[PDB]
């Protein structure tokens, strides 16, 4: 080598050591990615969770760095950039259990659920999923009937039963129950268990990880 | 009759040894784990090919008669050899448990520099050992007094069985845990996993380390010892060795 | 009704273009090229290997002095390499770890990038100062980007997830030129070597053939079935070649306006993510998500190579303009120079 | 509404449809006599000697 | 880009001296720094070299083992340190900034530099002195003792011009390469160990003393110097 070339080679071996000390921060990290259909409360999520194409929230927690994208806001072909999401810890589902028999807008819901949680990429991806409007859901069992939306369910409509059959309706969608775990939680405008919900779900994909590092798989 | 037998043995574990060496040294990129794993082929490929250096000449006096006197320390450095390559399998089962029982601080704020600095100072301490073993015991060039070769071979089987209760506790808290709460977890493969180990550290690995170390001076007779317990038990601690590139690199990579 | 009159005047207009075309196509290129000789087979070795992304990468451009390379990845990073001696030139952060494509200037003096935050980031390489900083942020293009190239210094033509390229100017930032008319969103782009227009290639199954000065699109080639992710001109200018999820590469012609031939195979089910010509054009390069690259004559359409170097998808590929050379990179964070 | 993009759609078309289009023989052979023309400055279909080589 | 150095002053023989220079304007962090000596009547001397990010340190041979350099990253000076300060070392020294990587241009930058007074590859400028009418094309010759082509292709060879009462600035660096901010009327030619600057259309503040440097291998080594008149 010159005297010209070693200083080049010292120069990409500090390249080197700055991309090894930034991609193994990168790696400690949680990555969470949020999805839902428009006006299912994901905004409420994004508040309860810190307190033009893709919006990207930091918040930490109980010594655990989150990074959470909100995709939603960017309309094209899905297909053509969920691949870059592969690798996300945890994807948070948001759907609102008041937009029920409003135009069926459970449908288009179930069917997203349907998309993502049976995708190629997400084959192994924890779901949480939160059911985002109880306290007017039981304001609109108490004047409508859920058959709107199900004419094939029969049961009693006070509040307990017809949630724990949308819930049931969620988690009957994929075709695999066994590879990837869906954590379901009932949720308000004003309840303060939503992101300690988060972290326990994200725990076990932390341990499943820290045994796929020891060779465990 | 065991002595071709730890030849095949061998060979297929220097082969296995060496490959682990090569790929996790040079061709893949590393992580905290793999350290232990590359140290441990390592320890072991030392072990082998000093049992291929014996055999050899344990198998040319039996044909053609040589009888190669070769120096006492070749015979300690295997010792370094088989007790640093039962430290790394020791430190690989708290690893594991210290990453479930843990797991905030094994991803986020585990130093990036402790596999390195636990395994200089386990080769280190199995250096030590197998030096002081040597210095009086007699296999080094000068000689010390037998009564104080059997007070420090008896801070090694005991240090050899100090491993075997680590290894057990580590397995033991991550098989509770794992059974406690765990949701994703795949559990059969995980204590058909921890029960192997356990059990190849159990009857593979320390027969050896109890007839070298512990029974020579409880038991006080080798006419059924030297020429019976002796080239099995050897056996077993090679088909350890040449197990331990099988089931720490290969079945998960 | 007045619109079912105007859509079957589409439909007829639609009919005249097909017949048209019909009527130009007196003989295949297979049937013009069989005549002569074959390429053989086409060893290509891995001579470098670049090592220093953590994440899948999604693009890579060459340098025109064939020897700098930019490679941009998703862990927040394009690494600008010298290629000979697997050196590190420079390392830019990003704004979005989110990037799917990355270009560098032929003047070697800026590179761009864009990505899921739907604005071309462009960076100024020769800086007094040392350090590589924003020189310009294009935003105003509401979809993924896809796709940027220079023209100049001053000009950059960007392809969007919202059916719409669009030609810049940076010193203004200002959107000078909107290249509508695709109807679903645009995957891929490449420049003429005049650079007097551009091809860009959609998820509409149609590839359009624009013009950079007058602003609006001039021929239209239909001929795949699914979302075509890969569009490279010719070394003449007056033909490019499509990959797509169909396992096919296409040409087609500027002049002739037809499609020319299809590169495909029977063993192949997967898609195309990157096509490259070689110098003389005389073999195309395809990078696929069977994990390996493809070198087929583009002239007799056999497979004339496999460089199969990668254990994930390559995602990116790229020939000198010394034609020296072939970069490919791929999902699995490795660069490879093959030659 | 939808009678302007069918109407710009017929415009496209109307422009696209006269184009004086070549024969398919003259730009197969066009393409076939730029691959003659270069092939010896290709350094990829002809692998050239290692000294001249920079990889 | 602003380098100022500091800790001028007469010194007695045997004293010590710690010299600083405060960097701004530019990313400090990734230049390798150098110091660079200046007789009073003589020409340029290589005083020594630090690394981005200290890991590579030369001295020259005449000041291996009494002088110390020591960069500051986050602060951004840059010190050397004297002892035993001979007869030898009664000079003027300037910081140089320079950065390697492939096209660079390295001891692109100098700084005012500092008074100090104590109370290998050789090069020869072909001429010590040129008159010069204005508007006429000037050719400047230098030489070497080794061949400055390398195997990779360079050429290393630096010319460079100071004016009179200003600090030295890089003219063509790699023997052929142009700096920025220079004009075309000046130009490096050259083959084996023979080179020739080209001054084509002398204009005003051209006049001043010109140095052709290499930077093959370790001591960087000047030339006498040639002024134009
Ligand atoms: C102090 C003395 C006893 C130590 C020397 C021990 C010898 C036998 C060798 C054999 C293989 C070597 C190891 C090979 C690989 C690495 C990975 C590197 O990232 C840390 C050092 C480490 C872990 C080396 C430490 C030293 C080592 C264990």
């Amino acid at each position: 080598l010159s005297a010209e070339d070693k200083a080049a080679v010292e120069r990409s071996k500090m390249i080197d050591r700055n991309l090894r000390e930034d991609g193994e921060k990168a790696a400690r990290e949680v990555k969470l990615l949020l999805l839902g259909a428009g006006e299912s409360g994901k905004s409420t999520i994004v508040k309860q969770m810190k307190i033009t194409g893709i919006v990207e929230t930091h918040f930490t927690f109980k010594d655990l760095h989150f990074k959470m994208f909100d995709v939603g806001g960017q309309r094209s072909e899905r297909k053509k950039w969920i691949h870059c999401f592969e690798g996300v810890t945890a994807i948070i589902f948001c759907v609102a259990l008041s937009d029920y028999d409003l135009v069926n807008r459970m449908h288009e819901s179930m069917k997203l659920f349907d998309s993502i949680c049976n995708n190629k990429w997400f084959t192994d991806t924890s779901i949480i999923l939160f059911l985002n409007k109880k306290d007017l859901f039981e304001e609109k069992i108490k004047k409508s009937p859920l058959t709107i939306c199900y004419p094939e369910y029969a049961g009693s409509n006070t509040y307990e039963e017809a949630a724990a059959y949308i819930q049931c309706q969620f988690e009957d969608l994929n075709k695999r129950k066994d590879t990837k775990e869906i954590y379901t939680h009932f949720t308000c405008a004003t309840d303060t268990k939503n992101v300690q919900f988060v972290f326990d779900a994200v725990t076990d994909v932390i341990i499943k990880n820290n045994l796929k590092d020891c060779g465990l798989f | 009759i065991p002595v071709f037998l730890i030849l095949f043995i061998a060979l297929v574990g220097l082969v296995g040894n060496g490959f682990v060496l090569w790929l996790l040294g040079f061709r893949m990129r590393r992580n905290a784990f793999s350290v232990y794993v590359l140290s441990l082929a390592g320890a072991d490929f030392l072990f082998l090919c000093f049992q291929i250096i014996n055999c050899l000449v344990y198998l040319s006096n039996f044909f053609c008669s040589i009888s190669i006197n070769f120096p006492s320390f070749f015979t300690t450095v295997m010792t370094c050899a088989y007790l640093a390559g039962l430290s790394m399998l020791s430190t690989v089962s708290t690893e594991r448990c210290l990453s479930v029982l843990w797991p905030i601080w094994y991803r986020c704020r585990r130093p990036r520099h402790l596999s390195a600095v636990v395994c200089v100072l386990l080769w280190a301490l199995s250096l030590l050992l197998s030096i002081l073993e040597g210095k009086f015991c007699g296999f080094l060039f000068s000689d010390g007094d037998s009564g104080w070769c059997q007070t420090f071979d008896f801070i090694t089987a005991a240090w050899l069985i100090f491993l075997f209760m680590v290894l057990c506790g580590s397995s033991l808290a991550l098989l509770v845990r794992i059974l406690c709460g765990s949701r994703g977890l795949p559990l059969t493969r995980l204590y058909l996993t921890i029960l192997l180990t356990v059990l190849v550290f159990l009857l593979c690995g320390l027969p050896f380390g109890i007839q070298w170390f512990l029974i020579l001076w409880i038991w006080k007779d080798s006419d059924v010892l030297f020429c019976h317990i002796h080239p099995v038990s050897v056996v077993l601690s090679s088909l350890n060795s040449s197990a331990n590139p099988i089931i720490y690199f290969f079945v998960g990579s | 009704s007045e619109l079912d009159q105007l859509r079957q005047e589409a439909e007829q207009l639609k009919n005249q273009i097909r017949d048209a075309r019909k009527a130009c196509a007196d003989a295949t290129l297979s049937q013009i090229t069989n005549n002569i000789d074959p390429v053989g087979r086409i060893q290509m070795r891995t001579r470098r290997t670049l090592r220093g992304h953590l994440a899948k990468i999604y693009a890579m451009h060459w340098g025109t002095d064939s020897r700098l390379l930019v490679s941009a990845s998703q862990d927040g990073k394009l690494i600008i390499w010298d290629s000979y001696t697997t050196n590190k030139v420079h390392a830019i952060p990003l704004r979005s770890s989110w990037v799917m494509t990355c270009a560098y200037a032929p003047s070697g003096n800026y590179v761009a990038c864009g990505g899921l935050d739907n604005i071309c980031s462009i960076y100024n390489l020769k800086t007094r100062e040392g350090n590589v900083r924003v020189s310009r942020e294009l935003a105003g293009h509401t979809g993924y980007l896809s796709c940027c190239r220079f023209l100049d210094d001053n000009q950059i033509v960007t392809s969007s997830g919202d059916t719409t390229c669009a030609l810049w100017d940076i010193e203004t930032g200002q959107q000078t030129t909107t290249f509508t008319g695709h109807t679903g969103d645009v995957m891929s782009l490449s420049l003429a070597p005049d650079t007097r227009l551009f091809v860009s290639g959609a998820c509409d199954a149609s590839a359009k053939l624009w013009d950079v000065r007058e602003g609006m699109c001039r021929q239209t080639f239909t001929g795949h079935e699914s979302d075509i992710n890969a569009i490279c001109f010719f070394p003449n200018g007056n033909a490019f070649a499509t990959g797509s999820d169909d396992a096919t590469c296409r040409l087609f012609d500027l002049r002739a306006d037809q499609e020319l031939m299809t590169y495909s195979h029977d063993n192949i089910i997967c898609g195309i993510t990157s096509v490259s010509f070689s110098k003389s054009g005389r073999l195309l390069l395809a990078g696929y998500d069977d994990f390996n690259c493809n070198v087929w004559d583009a002239l007799k359409a056999d497979r004339a190579g496999v460089l199969a170097g990668h254990d994930n998808r390559v995602s990116c590929l790229g020939v000198t303009d010394d034609g020296m050379a072939v970069a490919t990179g791929s999902w699995d964070s490795f660069l490879k120079i093959w030659n | 509404a939808s009678i302007a993009q069918a109407r710009k759609l017929v415009e496209q078309l109307k422009m696209e449809a006269n184009i004086d289009r070549i024969k398919v023989s003259k730009a197969a052979a066009d393409l076939m006599a730029y691959c003659e023309a270069h092939a010896k400055e290709d350094p990829l279909l002809t692998p050239v000697p290692a000294s001249e080589n920079p990889f | 880009v602003q380098l100022v150095e500091s800790g001028g002053g007469l010194v007695q023989p045997g004293g010590s001296r710690k010299l600083s220079c405060s960097a701004s304007g530019f990313a400090f962090s990734s230049f390798g720094m150098h110091w660079v000596r200046q007789a009073p009547e003589k020409g340029l001397e290589w005083v020594a070299y630090i690394s981005s990010g200290s890991g590579t340190i030369y001295y020259a041979d005449t000041v291996k083992g009494r002088f110390t350099i020591s960069r500051d990253d986050p602060k951004n000076t840059l010190f050397l340190q004297m002892t035993s300060l001979r007869s030898e070392d009664t000079a003027m020294y300037y910081c140089v900034r320079s950065i390697y990587y492939y096209g660079s241009s390295p001891f692109d930058f100098w700084g005012q530099g500092t008074t100090l007074t104590v109370s290998d590859i050789v090069m020869t400028q072909a001429t010590s002195s040129v008159p010069v009418t204005p508007g006429e094309s000037v050719s400047i010759s230098c030489r070497s003792s080794k061949s400055l082509l390398h195997s990779n292709g360079n050429t290393y060879l630096y010319w460079f011009l100071q004016r009179p009462g200003q600090s030295p600035q890089l003219l063509i660096y790699r023997m052929s390469n142009l700096a920025s901010g220079v004009p075309d009327r000046f130009s490096g030619s050259g083959s084996g160990t023979a080179f020739t600057l080209t001054i084509s259309r002398l204009e005003a503040e051209d006049v001043g003393v010109y140095y052709c440097m290499q930077h093959l291998e370790y001591p960087l080594t000047f030339g006498a110097g040639t002024k134009l008149e």
